[PDB]
Order: C-alpha cells, then sequence, then structure tokens
C-alpha cells in the first residue's frame, strides 16, 4: 500500500491519505 | 520509529517537530531560517518546534517559531508521492547553539549499504500504536535500487530510495514523515512512505535529497 508516514487522526478509512487506512485507535496507518 | 533506541536529549540538533496543535511530522533544520520536510506534511498554520526532546514537557531548550512560507516542490505528485519535498521558511531566524544546529546538504548521493541515522517521534509499534514522548533513533542501511523496486513493483521513482531491513522489525512509521535520514553527516533522505511499518519485505521509502540540492539552494537564496 502507498501510505505516507504522517500522524493523522481519523474516524473512518476515507479520512486518511492515499492508501493509508484508519486503525482501531483513531490514527491512520 | 519501530525497533529503535532513545537518541538522547538534543543529540540530533537538526531535528524539528511540525506542530498544528499536536506533533504530526518531523523536519530538518538546514540553516537558521529554513526547514526541509515532506510535501505531504503541508498544512496552513504550522508551528516549528526546535530544541525538542520530550515533546510534552517544557525542558528549557525549545524554540517555537511559526512558519511564514511553505514551498512545495513544483513537480510534487500527491498520488505517487514523487518529489515529496517541501521547504519551510521560519518567521524569525532560529538561535543556533549546541542544542539547535543545522545539517549539511549532500554534494553526492549515498550508495547502497551506507548506514544512516533516522529519527523521529512517530509510532514505535508495527501493529498497534505507542507514540513516544522523547526522540527515537534508528541506524539503517540504504538498500539497493533492485531490492527497493522489487519490494514495491512500479511504485519507486528515481527520486526515492529504500532504507531499512527486508526482514522487517525496524523502520520509520506514522509521525516520522518529513524527518531526516542522515548518512556521513549529510542529509540524504526525508521520511516519506511505506506499506505500513516494519513489515517483512516492505522497507521504508525516502525522498532522495541529493537530486534536489541545487533546487533547495536556489530556493533558500531567493526567498
Ligand atoms: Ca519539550
Amino acid at each position: 500500500r502507498v501510505c505516507p508516514k504522517i500522524l493523522m487522526e481519523c474516524k473512518k478509512d476515507s479520512d486518511c491519505l492515499a492508501e493509508c487506512i484508519c486503525l482501531e485507535h483513531g490514527y491512520c496507518g | 520509529i519501530v525497533g529503535g533506541y532513545t537518541c538522547g536529549a538534543n543529540t540530533v540538533p537538526y531535528q524539528v517537530s511540525l506542530n498544528s496543535g499536536y506533533h504530526f511530522c518531523g523536519g530538518s533544520l538546514i540553516n537558521s531560517q529554513w526547514v526541509v520536510s515532506a510535501a505531504h506534511c503541508y498544512k496552513s498554520g504550522i508551528q516549528v518546534r526546535l530544541g525538542e526532546d520530550n515533546i510534552n514537557v517544557v525542558e528549557g531548550n525549545e524554540q517555537f517559531i511559526s512558519a511564514s512560507k511553505s514551498i512545495v516542490h513544483p513537480s510534487y505528485n500527491s498520488n505517487t508521492l514523487n518529489n515529496d519535498i517541501m521547504l519551510i521558511k521560519l518567521k524569525s531566524a532560529a538561535s543556533l547553539n549546541s542544542r539547535v544546529a543545522s545539517i549539511s546538504l549532500p554534494t553526492s548521493c549515498a550508495s547502497a549499504g551506507t548506514q544512516c541515522l533516522i529519527s523521529g517521534w512517530g509510532n514505535t509499534k508495527s501493529s498497534g500504536t505507542s507514540y513516544p514522548d522523547v526522540l527515537k533513533c534508528l541506524k539503517a542501511p540504504i538498500l539497493s535500487d533492485s531490492s527497493c523496486k522489487s519490494a514495491y513493483p512500479g511504485q519507486i521513482t528515481s527520486n526515492m530510495f529504500c532504507a531499512g531491513y527486508l526482514e522487517g522489525g525496524k523502520d520509520s512509521c506514522q509521525g516520522d514523515s518529513g524527518g531526516p535520514v542522515v548518512c556521513s553527516g549529510k542529509l540524504q533522505g526525508i521520511v516519506s512512505w511505506g506499506s505500513g511499518c516494519a513489515q517483512k519485505n516492505k522497507p521504508g521509502v525516502y525522498t532522495k535529497v541529493c537530486n534536489y540540492v541545487s533546487w533547495i539552494k536556489q530556493t533558500i537564496a531567493s526567498n
């Protein structure tokens, strides 16, 4: 997956950049 | 940083934290007024925090300066992360001293196998989240272009290199973006992306700073 290593909060996968997804504790990864 | 050790307070004096109410990316001080980081770290209203170790406690050596201008590379592609580099000009010049110092730009690209130092306040777990209070460090080798291209078919451009461990377990991770990869005392890479963190056969990918040195120098002297 292409997932940039920025720290970003999220509530759903669509909140994250590129192919990062939203993990269980509320941050993209 | 996953699988790292603790750098020690102010032992990486060129490391900065970019803050928009919380830490979200790193950067490196390249002179008193300019920071280089990753273009995907662009945000309006960045505060640059220098002289940091524990990002939650005031320890006395910090300088907090707002960004006055961020210049994203002209060819940055947000879909492929090609040319993932940005320069940030500080509103006022930082006071350089023993705890806050700039890092030199490279005169040549580093070769595969060179050991480099990667640092940041990013996630320390490959599965799960544990975000550290103090700066973490990792020594990792530059990998060959073949290994890099092999690990990420069709996703590596000439402006990227891989560094890390094909076995996994040690890598940069979310919150480390924009931070430094230093080899031989020169800034050779910027933390950019990967497929997760510290996964087997998925080493971190870094912006290849030696391809941009004339652009950086031209931009700094002209703004
Ligand atoms: Ca602090």
